[PDB]
């Protein structure tokens, strides 16, 4: 019916998808090894849209996880949520990889394991006779997720041409350049494949993570154990129309169709306010829907590093405001009434704009059926500031003679560096041209 | 009552109420409420845009242009606190006598409607020509936004225009001093003799 | 109210009919309408009935594992018209809620006869949502396969913008007019039936319910200005669709012969003036078919500009009912 | 909506803002790590005007704290109120700075950390689509708060031109000049930026603090632990129309608009009487509002060192008298009746004056709903006595050859000393000219 195959790949893409499947059992009322609660069918009306359909009421995840590093998968099998995963769909015990840290490693390893990489991931494709598409849950940081992920964006474009492609990709961190220095090279090589060899992306910045991780979360030493908490909730938040029973844009080709203006303009800004557990003691007094979307357009919950004074000459075109759970829908048109009076979104002068609001009932659970949740999927034309940030860090590195002799020994014979530079400037010029 | 609005908008609020609560808050009483909401929103509508213009200007002929605005703003901040306060003290007095007396329902109905007639007479204060100076006050707001879009002869045209409502303010103050010594006029004298010792 | 709850659940059938004829739940009707489309593209025949009941029973099984327990699938059937077999076939299919005994006490002949009228507009609203889903996937299908030609790169680019103007304007209008009438009527009837204590007040709240909603959906004697513009956008949305794959197909097949002729250039060296003349013929057919798609686009956007202006004025004239609510909503969509 | 970003900066500006946020939880009925009381929404009708809006009913403070000295921030994390602060909005653990004591240090450090200082403080700007403005909660004493604070008054004037700027700045102490000697130099350099590069200030004298700290507080050894008690109450007192539900001048651009006569005349005199805890046993007998504003215009609660015989030729132009909590508003017009009979405020002979009184309900708390509170925001033209005090200590130091060779080695090539002297005399001459 609407079966999606997630493509978890890389050192960071496997960990953000590990707790994504772990989030799904707590809201479906199911255990990874059994069914102890009856809340799975009376409370939740649809479960076989991301999981594989049941053979013994065991909803297998439709997931594949490949990585060169064996460290990310050795921290999985000792956890009690790995018995839900199957040891025959992806790998058996003692799976390995390369050495290995290179973008050209996984780019060259795709055609030497070409027979095996297109054998076991295609067995899940013909399980349903109407496949939705493929989401590449991969990474941009490092050479593991960026090297091999650029290969599958090409060969799955023609072997599966009538399928939706759209990824929840995480952006790397640009604070210092000591541990990694190959960061401007492997990022722009995948970013070219994300626009012409891929339809849509969902950007997730790393410098904007610790802006939120010290905002309300109150940590002193930033660890990697907090990167899975902001990411796994908004992943399950994006499929609330798709997993839980909704009516309009209840498919993944429903939501993405109403937000993309044009190809190579698909970078969607994400926002999510409620992350604090001591808000729970004051949501008993009928906290309404009239105050939760006034702060979405206000740049506080954003996960995109952008300029603060560059929003006057930029214009919103498509903005999504997803409320979940208890909505009190007699005032949801009242919340959309107050949008035109502030004009917090700058509107495009050539065409109409749209503020789309939708709702779906959440899990039968006490932290879910009590507190209001707001998921934002914006589309603003100030996203070229990240593309100006990455390009200015790209041409400055090529004048310092950095990784021009250390990178072209394997499988690179011609200069494909300006092939990425002009196509990035094509994106940056067509964005500003789009508001005439 | 038989008067009109003082702007362009036909906007107002109306409260929906059914039986037996319609016996005490009447639909005729909503019309008495509908007149006070139009007056109080309009001078609040003025206070918003004028304050925004002042903040924009903040962010000599320009010192004198700030001098007319601060004089006119402090004039309109004081008078509208007076309207907010001297509505509010009949509000606590009308609250207390429903606590002091209440033993009949047509009494506390007529207690409430006689209060709205006090509020209506305080907003019927702008009946003969004051609603013309509030619109002449508004035309020099929009004449000052027509030069917000332009950034001096324009400033001395404003000094001529801001001295124009000053002489009409003393005309409205002279209209405040004329009746047969009733209480709402005695109310509007001490509030405007408050405006006199300044 | 004991008799209502001990057997033949009447209040539950009031909610169960909203998921099918009012289309309150989408995962039912979308898993229908996916399978239902390969039958509706052809004209209807005399064998049209025997397979759609099997298309029905497979699709209510693929979405349910617990709906076998109530008695709802036996009280819902399919409804076809007497229309001659020389039609498109899309307008014949409709679902109806069947009644047999004491459920037919609260449901008369006058109730489901109006439910056919509220279904046909809402089925056509979901018809426009799903055939335009096909052309949106058709935007992303042909564009990935034609990369290699520098002319046709910017040719599809402005076509995708002027198609997106019709996509976003249909979306913020069609999603909002049905969800609002869903909102005012679900919260009017379902909360009132358990606070009034009768049989005749259950139906008195019901027989004022089911004619408030259709008068806000489609039908009134004064609503002739409503459907005349909602059908003027309903045939323009077909005219915009069939002209696209009349020109996307001409754009895609002509590029397939170019790539296989490139493969013949390397094999002739391993195993020429006329070969250049056939390439110049390809470029000329690439040259002709670009203003062929342009000129049809200039005719289409002039029709859509005439539709969007006529949709405003012809919605603002009827006789002083809740149209001030309706005239509030369409100017909010085009400007914000 | 009305979101203000506080800019806490310097050695003294961070400590006066630390208990400012600590004061706000005791009056909102909230805990810095949880919500244990239900008094936050029924008693207080507005909370998201200084805090960030909630994600889990955890009202994050919209605060940034930068300082060269790490000593002020190491006395924060051991206190239990630091978990409300976030370790990703400003800094993570082990943040440092300079060596360091110079006005030219922070003035030169602003353009070398120019990329990072305009990156994470702008993430809170786009959280709300209608930003109120910026308050620079900085210091004048020392070279830490005065050196770096003069840089942000320039670059935020054009990058955010449509925002209100107004600061609660503390004045340094002028008792002896042994420990610090650079006090006339770094003060006048920031005081020029406070008039033309800044709209309004709120002056807070240091020599007037120990006048009050030995008045009713009865201390023998003056410590720095008392400087946060007079300052944090009047900060929360100034936003009682803004935090608690008021009607008129309920914004920060409402209060400051009705008091400033002209630019470069914005120095507001502050007054606050009730600071004694044994007054509580006699406020049970209906202590009225008729006696609390007779002592505001009487020079007893003032925090400005000014001349006592210089008030006859100077005239008040704007005076604010803020009552809080229990007001008994049937006699608040009776308190304003008695103002014209005394004429304790000298009125300007060229134009009208204004005595503005306003009220707002306080926190649902027993020391707050029982005792009358009076906050004064005066504007009197005797404020040039401080400007005559600072200028006479400025030209006397330049004739002693003090810090003319020790100050111009780094980033100073021309004599900008008379650039501060004439602009200060421009303020002092236009004040006396303002009453014609």
């Amino acid at each position: 019916p609407r079966e999606i195959i997630t493509l978890q790949l890389g050192q960071c893409g496997n960990q953000i998808g590990f707790e994504f499947w772990k989030q799904l059992c707590a809201e479906h009322g199911i255990s990874p090894e059994g069914i102890v609660e009856e809340f799975a069918t009376e409370g939740t009306d649809r479960k076989d849209v991301f999981f594989y359909q049941a053979d013994d009421e065991h909803y297998i995840p439709r997931a594949v996880l490949l990585d060169l590093e064996p460290r990310v998968i050795h921290s999985i099998l000792n956890s009690p949520y790995a018995n839900l995963y199957n040891p025959e769909n992806i790998y058996l015990s003692e799976h390995g990889g390369g050495a290995g840290n290179n973008w050209a490693s996984g780019f060259s390893q795709g055609e030497k394991i070409h027979e095996d990489i297109f054998d076991i991931i295609d067995r899940e494709a013909d399980g349903s006779d109407s496949l939705e598409g493929f989401v590449l849950c991969h990474s941009i940081a490092g050479g593991t997720g960026s090297g091999l992920g650029s290969y599958l964006l090409e060969r799955l474009n023609d072997r599966y041409p009538k399928k939706l492609v759209q990824t929840y990709s995480v952006f790397p961190n640009q604070d210092e350049m000591s541990h990694v220095v190959v960061q401007p090279y492997n990022s722009l090589l995948t970013l070219k494949r994300l626009t012409q060899n891929a339809d849509c992306v969902v950007v997730l910045d790393n410098t904007a993570l610790n802006r939120i991780a010290t905002d309300r979360l109150h940590i002193q030493n930033p660890s990697f154990s907090q990167i899975n908490q902001l990411v796994s909730t908004i992943m399950s938040a994006s499929t609330t129309t798709l997993r839980y029973p909704g009516y309009m844009n209840n498919d993944l080709i429903g939501l993405i169709a109403s937000l993309i203006p044009t190809p190579r303009l698909h970078f969607l800004m994400t926002g999510y306010t409620p992350l604090t557990t001591d808000q729970s003691v004051a949501s008993v007094r009928k906290t309404t829907v009239l105050d939760v979307m006034r702060r979405l357009l206000q740049p506080k919950n954003v996960m995109v590093s952008t300029g603060r004074d560059r929003q006057t000459n930029h214009c919103y075109i498509a903005i999504l405001n997803i409320i979940q759970g208890e909505v009190d829908p007699t005032q949801v048109h009242k919340s959309l009434q107050r949008i035109r009076e502030r004009k917090l979104a700058n509107f495009i002068p050539w065409g109409p704009a749209s503020i789309q609001v939708a709702l779906s009932r959440k899990s039968p659970y006490l932290p879910s059926a009590h507190r209001v949740s707001g998921l934002m999927m914006a589309n603003h034309t100030n996203i070229s500031s990240l593309f100006e940030r990455t390009c200015r860090q790209y041409d400055k590195l090529r004048k310092r003679e950095a990784f021009l002799e250390q990178f072209r020994k394997e499988d690179i014979f011609k200069d494909n560096f300006d092939e990425l530079d002009n196509s990035r400037e094509i994106v940056q010029q067509l964005i500003d041209e789009y508001h005439a | 009552t038989e008067l009109a609005l003082s702007g362009l908008e036909s906007f107002s609020f109306d409260y929906i109420v059914k039986w037996p609560l319609s016996l005490i808050i009447n639909r005729k009483a909503l019309t008495r409420y509908q007149m006070l909401f139009r007056h109080m929103f309009y001078c609040k509508h003025v206070e918003r845009l004028l304050c925004n213009v002042w903040i924009s200007n903040k962010t000599k002929w320009f010192a004198g242009a700030f001098t007319l605005r601060q004089r006119m703003l402090n004039f309109v901040q004081n008078i509208q606190y007076y309207m907010m306060f001297e509505v509010m003290e009949p509000t606590w007095h009308i609250l207390e006598k429903n606590l002091k007396s209440a033993s009949n329902i047509d009494d506390v109905l007529s207690h409430h409607t006689s209060f709205l007639d006090n509020c209506l007479k305080d907003c019927m204060l702008t009946n003969p020509e004051l609603l013309k100076i509030f619109s002449k006050l508004m035309s020099v707001c929009v004449m000052f936004t027509n030069c917000l879009q332009r950034f001096e002869s324009t400033i001395n045209n404003f000094d001529s225009n801001f001295s124009a409502h000053l002489m009409d303010l003393l005309d409205k103050l002279s209209m405040y001093s004329t009746s047969d010594c009733e209480h709402s006029m005695i109310n509007i004298i001490y509030r405007l003799d408050f405006n006199g010792f300044y | 109210l004991d008799v209502l709850n001990k057997n033949y659940n009447l209040l539950e059938h009031m909610q169960a009919m909203r998921r099918y004829l009012l289309l309150g739940q989408g995962d039912f009707i979308r898993h229908l309408m996916d399978l239902l489309k390969p039958e509706l593209v052809r004209p209807a025949t005399t064998l049209y009935q025997h397979n759609l009941t099997g298309i029905l029973e497979t699709a209510v099984r693929a979405t349910n594992a617990q709906f076998d327990n109530p008695e709802i699938l036996k009280r819902l059937d399919v409804r076809l018209l007497e229309v001659s077999p020389g039609d498109t076939g899309w307008d014949v299919f409709s679902l109806d809620y069947h009644v047999d005994g004491p459920i037919a006490t609260v449901f008369t002949r006058e109730c489901m006869s109006h439910y056919l009228r509220v279904f046909n507009f809402l089925w056509r609203a979901k018809r426009m949502e799903y055939i335009l889903t096909d052309i949106w996937k058709g935007h992303m299908c042909n564009a990935k396969l034609l990369k290699g030609m520098p002319e046709l790169s910017g040719v599809l680019h402005q076509c995708h913008i002027l198609a997106s103007e019709m996509v976003h304007f249909i979306h913020q209008m069609q999603y909002y007019i049905t969800f609002e009438v869903l909102e005012c009527s679900w919260d009017e009837l379902w909360n009132k039936v358990l606070k009034a204590q009768d049989l005749d007040h259950i139906i008195a709240a019901h027989d004022v319910f089911l004619d408030t909603i259709i008068s806000r959906c489609l039908l009134d004697s004064e609503s002739r200005a409503l459907l005349n513009q909602l059908r003027a956008v309903f045939d323009q949305i077909i005219e915009f669709q069939n002209a696209q794959d009349a020109l996307y197909r001409a754009a895609l097949e002509e590029l397939q012969q170019r790539l296989q002729f490139e493969e013949r250039k390397k094999e002739r060296e391993s195993e020429t003036a006329a070969e250049e003349d056939v390439e110049n013929k390809r470029i000329q057919e690439f040259q002709e078919s670009i203003p062929k798609m342009r000129s049809q686009l200039r005719i289409l956007t002039h029709f859509y500009q005439g539709i969007v202006q006529q949709f405003l004025v012809l919605l603002t004239t009827s006789t002083d009912e809740s149209l001030r609510f309706l005239s509030f909503r369409l100017d909010f969509n085009e400007h914000y």
